[PDB]
Parts: structure tokens; sequence; C-alpha cells
């Protein structure tokens, strides 16, 4: 069997060898991009390497249901407070990974 | 409640348990479209299955490397993202890093190019690595988010994060332990 | 068939609270309004009916054709068929003979 087509070269790049990490999602389908929805706000170590995320979430939108993310607000938050409130306002802001 | 029943088994009408069926659950409401109950179809609950999630509609197959690549280069020729893995260590030794006979790595090694892809008739591969062959094969399909991103730590306290890509296929190479037997009898 | 909620993955209920039917999570608000019908069931289950209607029950469903026995004959036994286990698999049917001193049923 000789070589028939596409005999193509391969290079490498040491551009980013320390700078390059892959993330990848097990709970969400490869179909469901996260590109759309605003990003917020993140957080990194070096050692022991973890990440944290911040993900908006529309709260004016029909599914989010006002009534239990406000049932959610008093149960997690302070009633009045709101000094280190989880969120700003009385319902869901946001959601993390 | 009744005792009384006198059954029957008489040959009954198809269409009529259809007329039946579409009274009983075709008097459609869907135009109630009110604000509150509106739906965005990018936003719909998911059924198990990924390759499935079409659960509700408006109203994997088979693949081979050689495949893969002359669809990417013929029906399509934009730029891809591939994550592939490589045996334990390459036949370069350690390029003047001084050496407990460590194995050699992709991070010790410089840029240009470095060897080529070979296809072959009946669409075998191979990779064409300094002087071995190293066996290319798929390895196990993914349905879920593979994001590629750079880390850019532009300083101690903070730093910068841009997504560069998802990752759709995967590639394994694995040393053609045959043919080194084959060159070198044992 | 079932469902998992995107927003964290957990199983989805079926609710009312207002004018519309809901598929709802029971740790985050997503939630979507069942407009229209889905067409799966998880298959009930309920244990044989055998004696439905047992012995010499109504004369209904009498009926015209009917086969015959290879060795000897006799004037009475009218055709009957039966069922396996449930909506998806196949149906049985047995030839079953009685006058006296012997044990004839044939599948
Ligand atoms: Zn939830």
């Amino acid at each position: 069997d000789d070589p028939v087509v596409q005999e193509i070269d391969v290079y490498l790049a040491k551009s980013l060898a320390e700078k390059l990490y892959l993330f990848q999602y097990p709970v969400r389908p490869a179909s469901m991009t996260y590109d759309d929805i605003p990003h917020l706000s993140a957080k990194i170590k070096p050692k022991q390497q973890k990440v944290e995320l911040e993900m908006a979430i529309d709260t004016l939108n029909p599914n989010y249901c006002r009534s239990k993310g406000e049932q959610i607000a008093l149960n997690v938050d302070g009633a009045c407070a709101d000094e280190t409130s989880t969120y700003s306002s009385k319902l869901m802001d946001k959601q993390t990974f | 409640r009744p005792e009384v029943i006198q059954s029957h088994s008489i040959f009954e009408q198809g269409p009529a348990e259809m007329m039946k069926k579409k009274g009983n659950w075709d008097k459609t409401v869907d135009v109630s479209d009110m604000g509150p109950s509106h739906i965005i179809n990018i936003k719909k609950e998911k059924r198990e299955t990924d390759e499935e999630t079409k659960q509700i509609l408006r109203m994997l197959p088979k693949d081979v490397s050689v495949a893969e690549l002359l669809r990417e280069l013929s029906l399509t020729k934009e730029e891809e993202l591939l994550f592939l893995q490589l045996p334990d260590t390459l036949p370069g030794q350690p390029p003047t890093q001084d050496i407990a006979e460590n194995a050699c790595t992709l991070a010790d090694l410089t840029e240009g190019q470095v060897g080529k892809l070979l296809i072959r008739k009946s669409g075998r591969v191979q990779l064409l690595l300094g002087k071995v062959t190293l066996d290319v094969t798929m390895g196990t399909a993914c349905s879920f988010l593979q994001e590629l991103v750079s880390v850019g730590l532009g300083d101690s306290r903070t730093g910068e994060m841009t997504v560069l890509g998802h990752v759709k296929h995967k590639l394994v190479c694995s040393p053609d332990f045959e043919s080194l037997l084959d060159h070198k009898h044992r | 068939m079932l469902l998992f909620c995107p927003g964290c993955g957990n199983g989805l209920i079926v609710e009312e609270g207002q004018r519309c039917h809901r598929f709802s999570c029971n740790t985050c608000p997503y939630v979507h309004n069942i407009t229209r019908k889905v067409t799966n069931r998880k298959y009930p289950k309920l244990k044989e009916v055998d004696d439905v209607l047992g012995g010499a029950a109504a004369w209904e469903n009498v009926d015209s054709t009917a086969e015959s026995c290879p060795k000897c004959e006799h004037p009475r036994a009218y055709f009957m068929q039966l069922q396996t286990r449930s909506a998806d698999e196949p149906m049985t049917t047995f030839y079953k003979c009685c006058n006296a001193q012997c044990g004839h049923r044939w599948r």
C-alpha cells in the first residue's frame, strides 16, 4: 500500500508551552455552547491547580420562575443584612462551577 | 359498581379510534403564547442521550481517520482543533538536557517541522517520526463540551482568559511493535 | 423517557400552579411550560387477568371457523388464543381438547 494522497507535514509550536489548558464539561452537551451567555467572574490558583467560575443567569425570561427564586434568596441569604449576600438582588443573579 | 355487563367483539372502525383520539388530545391551545408562557427554543430541557437531544421538534455514524481528515481537507478547508495523545516516550533522546534514563517528551523539544503524516492505499495511516513509524487511530468519541483555552498570567495578582475553540475529535498514537520486531529480530 | 434540568442536571418533575402545567426542578428556578403533548409512558404494571370471565361465560364471542384434530375429530372444541406479557411482545395459540381419561392440550 503506497502512500496515496495528503502526505502532510507536522510542526511543533512552543509559544504556549506553559500557557495552554484544556477545559471539559461532562454535564453539558457539545451543541450547548457556553459562548452566548455573558461571563462575569473567575478565579485560579497556580499550584494544585484549580479554578472557580461565576456565570450570569437571566432572571426576567419566563423560564426563571421568579417566586421560587425569591424563596431561595430568602432561604440562602439574610432577609435584610445583604452585606456579603451571595446575590446583590433578592433573586438568583448568578451560578457557579 | 356495575356487574351486569354484555361485552362486544364485532369489528370496529380504525378511523373512529383516530377521530376519538383527535377529539381527546388534538384540541390544541398552543395559541396561548403569552409572555410568561413563552419558551426560547434554544433553552429546552434535553434528552438523556446527547446524540438524540431532539425530544420535541418545531412541528453516531461510523467513521475512520482517513475519512475524517479527507473531509476536513476536501469538503471543508477551514481551521480546526484536535486533541491527540502520544506514546509515553518518543524515539528521540533528551536533546542536551543532561539526563535515570528519563523519557523524552514534547516539552523538551524545539519548534519547527517534526515529521510527516502518511496516508496509504486502503486508508491505512502512519506517522513518520524520524526513523520510525507510529500507528495512529481515532480515540473514543465525545459528545460533551471540550473547550481549548489559553491561560495568560499577566501579573502575579491578576491575568486574562481567552477561549480559543472547542475539540471535536481525539487521536491515539501507538508504536508498531510488530514492525520493530521485524526490523530487529530477537 | 426521563428529563434532567439543563441548569443543574437533576431530574424534572411535573406540577401545576398557574394557568398551564409546568416541568420544574426542585433545586433551581429553571422550568419549562408544557403547551404541547408528549407520547411515551413508563409501561405501568397490573397482574395476570385470568378469570376475568371464567367458566361458561357469555355467548357473544361465538364465531364460525374452527380447526380440527388429527386423531379422532369429535365435535366439541372451538378456537381460542392468548397473549404473553406486555405491550411489545407476541401472542400465543393453544389447541386444548378434552373428553375424558386423557391429558391432551396441543400448543
Ligand atoms: Zn435545580
